[PDB]
DNA sequence: TTTTTTTTTTAAAAAATTTT
DNA sequence: AAAAAATTTTAAAAATTTTTTAAAAAAAAAA
DNA sequence: TAAAATTTTTT
């Protein structure tokens, strides 16, 4: 997404990340960013680097890691929706290329890893090739179906349609490991939602509110600033970090009275530069309607959960009907009314 | 901050109530006095802490300083104090480290600690001073067994109050529970008197967890000022004779 | 049905007794008194349980209804109540519940509970009574002392018995332990009564964690009736005062 | 051949509830001069000098010097069969490798009588020689145990910054800090709860914490713990039964 | 008449190994 | 001389059993 | 897709 969004907010804005705990939600309708959890959980899913390989040949370990961290969720009081993929734009394929030249430059480290004979750069480079295909997303899609767990997919990109779902307000946040949901517009994110570390890793929660009154900004000023440090379909100018594009953003305010007023020579602008084609399709991408979909909750069926995950990949039965049994029960329970509802906040003291 | 205490096994008690609902808050020290007001780790239940300064043995406050404790370190060091323990609780100028004494009575152990600590960011919850509609007072230790039974068969208790009775109503796989209190008229003592200030007719449901969490608190009085109104969170407030109150909120279900 | 007891500890015993030892058992309340006839969840043991009407304050149970009930459930539930209550069983013919009314002394927490039922279908018609040889009136805390430090040699007691006493072996990989016990006639003290009226002696091996699990009963009375025969299943009855008994059978080896 | 009954049962149980949890395994060394346990511990830390005399026990002799193999897990486990008025019949025989124990009840009519399981182990003579020590602490035994019990919570290390004045306990650990420092009582007039100091020079050693909450199940032996350390020589912990002889544990500074 | 330890019976972490 | 960077490298897991400590909690024995 | 480490310039 951004190289260093998060630290310029934890150096400008140190009250805009909340460090709110995982038991903390309970009627918070919760957007997830799906791939980038499938990519993470086919990472540390590992044998000693061959992941869940069954008597098929297909790997199922997106499938069990997704499965064991959405009973965490609902165990919880969390309320995920899992918002996949869709098709990226070009200023995106870039991006893609240069990742796929990166993944065919890991395959190239990975002959003489394997000619070495070493376990672990064999199992770092098979981590590095890690990549998504259509029948994954469609078991994904097949498995959310299960448990009925809502599915959602975005014409352009995910991070794009959570942004404008927590934009609706039909979920409360979008959850994910990059910062491409504050470009695309949500208010709030909640990074780093795992499944497990509750006492050692807390939730960093992004407000944009905070954001915006403590930077002085307005949205469309954060876009830019977030064109300046670095997105994945515009470059940086010239060594223009954090500080430097704080620096145009609390002058100049707008992209183009930054472009026109900055020196030729001192910090060129990159040729072939499209920052006005990354700043509306942040403020305006091609995102699916909200109200045109739903968001149900319902109580899934239990024979159809066991003659699926032990019928076509031949996992264990104990676990997953105790998962199901307190999933059934975290689910069957009445709500819980969040004290931050009846109480106003008055401000904090922070020690 | 010097805060000499004439027993210090309050604030043990204290420390014993907030160790098991609170890991990390911050105590808002002022010239009137000891206070904590924060949240729970899972954002249902907050705690009213108030310690006047007509407690203390002597208390001198310059600033109103506040300080970023772990409760679960503060309670394994007032777990070192006795029961007739005289402490006070020590931080001078640019305070990196709460400091204890815990002077023995007879004079032959004074245990002096130090204790450091973290900066932190809890959000500090604006409440008013509610009329509120039914205010429930009993036992301390009745509560406390009310709750600890109700938990066996669910999680959810169901406060009812009728104009003369309040009504303990839990449900599970294990049964029915229903736990009936009238008001006393024949009894007329300070610690069992179950009596209710009467307005109007309640009928919400708390979780049952929280209110194991606030019934650690049982040894600090015997007093349970259950005030509470319709859709506005319970006050479960455990009134210290002398220093304050100890205000439990639970938003209900 | 209607039963109503004063001592509310006796049934909260019996219910800690058979807690750890039977999962489900018929309650066979008949119009004599409430009995529990019952094999073990590891089918080993036998419990026969009989509680007679005349410990029970108010009894008006007219149809002969038995129903089964989960005893960890049960036992939880009589947890609920206090150490010394006014228990007030009551069922209905057509519902399938057994509530439970635990009026505490002070009568203001009138605490009223429910409970479902897991019916079953338990052989009570095997019953062992008929003529034994050696019976063991001894006091309670003793036996439980005797199981308790047995456990801990291994898990097999020889039970010797002679007119000048009786005698408990054990071996193990710990070591060998013979607990001889002597007759002491101890008039006017029960602390000590250690009577034995011995016709045929008899030395035979049983398994130490059942009588851990019979000697959980000894709260009940003060005395345990140890009564065995050769080739018997052994009796361990416990006399509740006037008000029942509770005989645990265990064949041995 | 081997006899050694005591009417106070309850100071052997307090014995082996002090040494079950440290020592696996140890050599019973019984002289006829009284009963002694040489015990280095499992971990190979902290050395072990029990010692009962023969005018502790009420009927005691021997014929030759035994050193038999206890499991001291077992004869915990054998030992918590007894009661606290009860009496103990300690009894041992030449060709048979088993210690037999009799514990019978005064008041009542009961008797008890236990067999162990003994096993060949080598013997293990570390004898320590005896100075006048720099520090000696007699300070009340539940103090101690308060002590220990309460700085176990912060650190790992304990450093006793003692002086003629008073002793202080001092430990630090990530959770924090904790001094504590008692003055030496002379107003008290009882000999028990007064912490005695007898020095001739102030000391500085740092201690490991979880041997001392290990040596610390001694208390219900006795009122008074007895440290006595110096600059090199390890700590002794002495639990100086009434009428029997001492428990003594050595503890290696860090 | 509630405590102090004591003992007891669950429960917190904290790891290597798996959940095929 | 700090500040502010842009390169290079690293990393992404959930959970039952099992194994040790901390810890409630009724149940021992206390003042 | 993230964070930090080490060397590199800008000022």
């Amino acid at each position: 997404g951004i190289q260093g969004l998060a630290k310029l907010i934890a150096d400008v804005a140190p009250s805009a990340i909340r460090e709110n705990d995982i038991k903390s939600y309970f009627g918070r309708k919760v957007a997830i960013d799906a791939s980038m959890s499938i990519y993470q959980f086919l990472i540390a899913v590992r044998q000693g680097g061959d992941v869940l390989q069954n008597e098929e040949g297909e790997t199922t370990s997106h499938l069990m890691g997704m499965f064991y961290r959405t009973i965490r969720m609902m165990e919880n009081g969390i309320k995920p929706v899992y918002v996949f993929d869709g098709k990226p734009p070009q200023l995106k394929s870039g991006e893609l290329a240069k990742r796929s030249e990166r993944r065919a430059e890991a395959e190239k480290q990975l002959q003489q890893a394997q000619a070495a004979g070493a376990e672990q750069e064999v199992e770092k480079f098979t981590k590095r090739l890690v990549k998504v295909t259509k029948q994954h997303n469609d078991e994904c899609k097949h498995l959310l179906s299960l448990m009925g767990i809502p599915y959602l997919d975005a014409p352009s990109e995910a991070e794009a349609s959570c942004a404008a779902l927590v934009k609706a307000g039909k979920v409360y946040a979008a959850a994910t490991e990059d910062m491409d949901c504050l470009t695309f517009g949500s208010p709030v994110l909640m990074r780093h939602l795992t499944a497990s570390e509750a006492k050692k890793l807390p939730i960093q929660e992004f407000h944009l509110s905070r954001i915006l009154q403590e930077l002085g900004l307005n949205q469309e000023q954060f876009v830019d600033l977030c064109i300046l440090l670095g997105s994945d379909y515009c470059e940086s100018i010239r060594g223009i970090g954090p500080k430097r594009a704080v620096d145009l953003i609390q002058k100049h305010k707008s992209i183009e009275e930054i472009v026109r007023r900055l020196d030729p020579n001192k910090y060129p602008v990159p040729e072939n530069w499209l920052h006005k084609e990354a700043h509306q399709l942040f403020l305006e991408p091609e995102v699916l309607d909200p109200e045109s979909v739903e968001l149900k909750w319902s109580e899934p069926n239990e024979e159809e959960l066991i003659k699926f995950m032990c019928g076509e990949k031949q996992f264990s039965e104990e676990r997953i009907r105790s998962g199901v049994k307190r999933l059934s029960k975290s689910r069957q329970g009445s709500t819980q009314g969040r004290l931050d509802d009846f109480f106003k906040v008055t401000g904090s003291l922070s020690s | 901050f010097e805060a000499r205490l004439v027993q210090g096994s309050i604030l043990k008690k204290v420390l014993e109530a907030l160790k098991d609902l609170i890991n990390e808050a911050c105590w808002d020290i002022s010239s009137s006095g000891v206070n904590l007001q924060s949240m729970d780790s899972s954002h249902v239940s907050l705690v009213q802490l108030t310690l006047r300064s007509e407690g203390f043995d002597t208390y001198r406050c310059d600033r109103n300083l506040a300080m970023g404790v772990n409760l679960t370190s503060m309670s394994k060091i007032l777990k070192c104090a006795g029961n007739e323990d005289i402490i006070t609780l020590r931080a001078e100028d640019n305070a990196d480290t709460l400091a204890l004494v815990f002077e023995a009575p007879n004079q032959e152990k004074v245990s002096d600690y130090e204790m450091k600590l973290m900066d932190l960011d809890v959000e500090q919850l604006g409440i008013p001073e509610q009329e509120y509609s039914c205010v429930v007072k009993m036992p301390s230790g009745e509560f406390a067994r009310i709750c600890r039974d109700l938990s066996h068969i669910g999680d959810a208790v169901v406060i009812s109050c009728a104009k003369d009775g309040v009504k303990f109503s839990a449900s599970g796989e294990l049964g029915n529970g229903n736990i009936k209190l009238s008001q006393t008229s024949n009894v007329d003592k300070e610690e069992e008197a179950v009596t209710i200030e009467m307005n109007e007719p309640v009928q919400l449901t708390f979780a049952l967890r929280y209110l194991n969490f606030f019934t650690k608190a049982t040894p600090l009085s015997s007093t349970v000022t259950l005030s509470m109104s319709a859709d506005v969170p319970l006050v479960v407030e455990y009134k210290i004779a002398d220093m304050g109150h100890l205000k439990y909120y639970l938003a209900p279900k």
